[PDB]
């Protein structure tokens, strides 16, 4: 089964790189695809209030108009997820020229996923988390009671002493910057304690982000062998649409 | 942003004797003359005295297209190179093993560079005009007027027409389908990555 | 039976009456080995035959992308054979070093490069470039003298090992010319040497005459392999002819591809009887295929489950595995092309045809010429991949325009059948004889015994 | 300013026969290019013998790489506890086709008029 094996899951972190040989066209259309996808995101960002109903309903409108993988499906999902794939890494090849290009290309591949995020069940995230590198740490109970009344003052999207039925990660003060930064986290001697929802959204945006930073960092050095007399007009109209 | 017209500009017309009046029809669209004489290039013959339908040759046709794509892959794969000095004009078919920074050195002259005569860019265009100008159903979708289209589809185009046209679409869909010059290797594109394969 | 209709391909089938007035059928001009009083008699593929295909660990099978070169590809291919090569000689003479071409000395100095010519015309004794491999002389070119050579043996595209005095580093003046070390024998297996005896036929295009499309020698031999039943039959191309002028002018009513599966099927229908093996190998001047070499095989979805088992298509050109004895197969005429661009010095008679062989047996590859000739088309990945002798066959065969000969070449034997048709009359064609020799012998005794070339 | 450049040759600079923080201008054929640490490795073939020569590319990028092409490469030399020596390359330009005994004739010239001008002294 290389279908499922090969995407096993609608969010990605876009680690391994596609091995096909695809036709030129198909690779045009994926381009101008994925770069649409990304302004209409961008738009729909700027336009609206990240959440509500209206922006995510519109943005599902919009990924299932241009024939890409944002559901789960049982049955027929290889097309969306190959497509998603291959067009997200034509994408980084067009847009690591400039920081400006680089940090909104990071902007919206880091909305996108935090969508996609968000619209998952709760199984499928620990699955989605088991599949890529990430590995966490649970505290234990002893320890929670422990630190009860400091988390529950951080208030880390917690009210009322709901800290009970709840997970409190430990995670190195680095990679809790987004909550870190507006004390929204309790730190203790270099570490950050976090409730579940807030740690799995911000780490894996934040990792993402880092990941995404220095892959298209070391992809920076490839397109000086990209002297191809084909893809040049693609790379050179697509780089100042 | 190229037109038809000027993408296959240098392509080399297709060019097909008459076996009943002897007389050759050039032929470079599907639709031959412009405003009320709409009419498929296959309809008539060039002659006004010959009265045999070309429609009804199109094995001949279809041979004489064979002929001509294999000639013209044969001429591409001969290899002519040409020196870009304009004062040495060397042209040999051995290639030399003492390249350059840019390509292979011409020996005649030492200064410049080859160049080859016959570009592969220039073969895939010449395929792709030969699969252009039978291709009858982007021509009716191409017309402007969707009365006129009709009218056309009605009058003229049958279904045995439109079936002998995708006929000769496919003799040259055959060739175009084994090209590598429309096939693009991502393993190779995407070898600088190798943290995760 | 003629299950081939000339008539309902073009109504101007004229045969050609010279090919039906002929009297010396069954006329055997030449023969070889223990060919005198021996009967050609064979089981019909009634018995055991083992047919596999060799030579690149990936046989060719079917198509590639092929409308795409660019020259990087070809310089490294060119300088990759010309460093194993030079490399392999080296290891097998015990030599020191290769002094690098454009390094002046004044002591001699042993050097390795490729035989070429300056000029666009054919070689001669007063312009022969040697051209370095990369890695050792990135490619240099330097003129070469022979008027020292005692003996000498040169075509385009030869890898040689040279040793001669060059003062200036831009002549070098030839003193000595190593000779080509050929690839080691095949060894045989259990198996190989099971089968008992069996006997082969070989044939050549083109199968009509030049005036008309009626296939009367197709016919013909169809006739001869029911009649004389062999084991193994194996008949070369083209089956299309595209320098046949019916064809050339666009004049038949039939697609090509039809009528070469009408042509298949005649010729699988009339040797059903006969109950052998039947392989095909595709040649360039078909109409009906792609024009580049090493060519993919043939293509025909109509077979029986029957005529499966008996009708195998193979590559071009392809190394065939009989009973264990290695075969050489390829159509296209490098006899005639390396006699037209050959040159080469003798104290006394020689055979032209024996050192033209020599030079391809040594050379390891089914084309050694390089630049090809005016009319071909090569694939250079693809010749590069699957155009390698595995190594030296045991029997080699190779048809060409030139007269039919049987030769035994450093322990290959040759066998060139020749055209079964020459312009408006019949050819000739050849049969062979397998025996496996006894193991108990000093050397390694040659399979093949007996080989009679038949006129037709 | 930094300092001049010295020609050495590479079997010269693979014996360890160059003093730590030198400046030196060497020659090699590409052979490999590690694009995640940013390292080029090239030798030069004397006699039947291969030496090789560790290029640091961290100041040059981006970079075209072609496999089997001289390079000249001029930087400075540092020693490392365990990859050996590497050179910091500052310039590294792409020459093909250069007539290598004329260049190592002509380094061999420059040596001996230079150790001829310093006999007087």
């Amino acid at each position: 089964d290389q279908r499922n094996a090969s995407y096993p899951h609608c969010l990605q972190f876009y680690l391994q790189p596609p091995s096909e040989n695809i036709s030129l066209i198909e690779f045009e259309n994926l381009a101008i695809d994925r770069v649409k996808l990304l302004k209409s995101v961008e738009n729909l960002g700027v336009s609206y209030v990240k959440g509500t109903e209206q922006y995510q309903s519109k943005l599902e409108s919009e990924l299932r108009k241009l024939k890409f993988s944002y559901r789960e499906n049982l049955e027929d999902e290889y097309e969306p997820r190959r497509r998603d794939h291959i067009s997200h890494f034509i994408l980084r090849l067009a847009y690591c020229q400039s920081e400006e290009l680089r940090r909104w290309f990071i902007q919206q591949e880091m909305d996108l996923l935090r969508f996609r995020f968000s619209i998952l069940p709760k199984d499928k995230i620990q699955d989605f988390l088991k599949d890529s590198q990430l590995q966490f740490e649970a505290i234990s109970d002893e320890e929670k009671t422990l630190r009860e009344q400091e988390i529950v003052a951080s208030s880390p999207s917690l009210s009322g002493l709901k800290l009970g039925f709840e997970s409190i990660y430990k995670i190195p003060f680095a990679d809790a910057l987004d909550l870190f930064r507006g004390r929204k986290v309790y730190l203790e001697d270099g570490f950050a304690y976090v409730p579940l929802k807030d740690i799995v959204a911000i780490i894996l945006n934040e990792f993402r982000a880092k990941l995404s930073k220095a892959l298209a960092l070391t992809a920076r050095s490839l397109p000086a062998v990209q002297s191809d007399e084909r893809l040049q007009p693609l790379l050179n109209h697509l780089s100042h649409s | 942003q190229l037109t038809d017209e000027e993408k296959y500009r240098d392509c080399e017309r297709f060019k097909c004797p008459c076996p009943t009046c002897g007389t050759e029809n050039i032929y470079d669209n599907v639709f031959d003359g412009s405003g009320t004489d709409m009419e498929p290039s296959l309809y008539r013959c060039s002659n006004i005295d010959c009265k045999a339908s070309p429609l009804t040759f199109t094995v001949q046709l279809s041979n004489k297209l064979i002929m001509d794509i294999r000639r013209f892959i044969k001429k591409y794969y001969d290899g002519w190179l040409i020196c870009e000095e304009p004062t040495c004009r060397n042209r040999t078919r051995h290639l030399p093993l003492q390249f350059s920074r840019t390509g292979p050195l011409c020996p005649a002259c030492m200064k410049a560079t080859l160049q080859p005569e016959y570009s592969d860019k220039s073969l895939y265009t010449q395929l792709c005009f030969y699969r252009y100008i039978f291709d009858a159903e982007c021509a009716l979708e191409k017309l402007t007027t969707d009365h006129e289209k009709d009218k056309l589809k009605k009058q003229f185009f049958t279904p045995k027409v439109l079936q002998d046209y995708r006929k000769l679409k496919n003799t040259a869909e055959q060739f175009l389908s084994r090209s590598g010059y429309s096939e693009v290797n991502l393993s190779k594109l995407f070898a600088g990555c190798a943290v995760k394969s | 039976h003629q299950l081939l209709s000339p008539s309902s391909f073009s109504p101007s089938a004229t045969p050609s009456q010279k090919y039906n007035s002929r009297s010396n059928r069954g006329e055997v001009v030449t023969s070889f080995g223990l060919a005198q009083g021996v009967s050609w008699s064979g089981r019909g593929g009634a018995g055991n035959i083992s047919l596999k295909v060799l030579g690149c660990p990936e046989a060719l099978t079917g198509s590639y992308k092929s409308m795409f070169q660019k020259l990087p590809d070809i310089r490294e291919v060119l300088t990759c054979k010309i460093e194993e090569l030079g490399s392999e000689l080296k290891e097998h003479y015990k030599i020191e070093a290769f002094t690098p071409l454009l390094a002046p000395a004044q002591e001699p100095v042993t050097l390795l490069g490729q035989i070429g010519c300056d000029s666009n015309g054919k070689l001669n004794n007063k312009s022969v470039i040697l051209e370095g491999d990369r890695e050792h002389s990135s490619g240099a070119q330097i003129p070469v003298d022979l008027s020292e050579l005692k003996e000498y043996s040169l075509f385009p595209g030869q890898v040689v090992i040279m040793e001669g005095i060059n003062t200036t580093g831009r002549k070098l003046v030839a003193t000595k010319l190593y000779e080509g070390v050929p690839l080691p024998f095949y060894q045989p297996t259990e198996e190989d040497a099971d089968f008992e005896q069996s006997m082969v036929l070989v044939a050549c295009g083109p199968y009509t005459t030049s005036d008309s499309i009626t296939y009367d020698p197709l016919l013909d031999l169809i006739a001869v392999i029911n009649h004389d039943r062999p084991d193994v039959c194996i008949l070369f191309g083209p089956f299309l002819d595209a320098k046949h002028e019916q064809v050339e002018n666009c004049l038949l009513t039939s697609p090509f591809e039809d009528i070469f599966k009408q042509c298949l099927r005649t010729i699988i229908e009339g040797t059903r009887s006969s109950g052998s093996h039947l392989v095909f190998v595709p040649s360039l001047r078909d109409v009906h295929h792609e024009p580049v070499y090493p060519q993919p095989p043939f293509s025909y979805s109509d077979l029986s489950r029957e005529d499966k088992k008996q009708v195998q298509f193979v590559s071009e050109p392809c190394s065939l595995s009989i009973n264990g004895v290695i075969f050489g197969l390829t159509s296209t005429d490098l006899l005639f092309h390396l006699g037209a661009e050959e040159i080469s010095s003798s104290s006394g008679t020689s055979d032209r045809f024996s050192r033209i062989l020599k030079h391809i047996l040594t050379q390891r590859s089914y084309y050694p010429l390089y630049p090809p000739q005016e009319d071909m088309a090569i694939d250079y990945e693809s010749f590069y991949v699957y155009a390698q002798l595995p190594v030296t066959p045991d029997v080699l065969i190779i048809p060409s325009e030139l007269r039919y000969f049987v030769k035994d070449v450093l322990g290959c034997v040759c066998v060139n059948p020749g055209r079964l048709t020459k312009g408006q009359v019949g050819g000739t064609f050849a049969r062979l004889y397998l025996r496996r020799p006894a193991a108990d012998g000093a050397e390694r005794q040659s399979p093949c015994i007996a080989v009679q070339v038949v006129r037709i | 300013l930094p300092k001049p450049g010295t020609y050495y040759l590479p079997w010269e600079v693979s014996a360890g026969q160059v003093p730590d923080g030198s400046t030196l201008r060497t020659f090699g054929r590409l052979c490999l290019y590690d694009m995640i640490q940013s390292r080029v490795t090239l030798m030069a073939q004397h006699g039947s013998d291969q030496h090789q020569v560790l290029v640091c590319t961290k100041l040059v990028e981006p970079f075209h790489a072609q496999v089997g092409s001289l390079y000249i490469v001029l930087g400075e030399l540092q020693h490392q506890q365990d990859r050996g020596s590497v050179v910091k390359a500052r310039v590294l330009t792409c020459v093909e086709g250069m007539n290598l005994p004329l260049l190592e004739q002509a380094i061999r010239e420059q040596r001996l008029y230079k150790q001829e001008r310093g006999g007087s002294q």
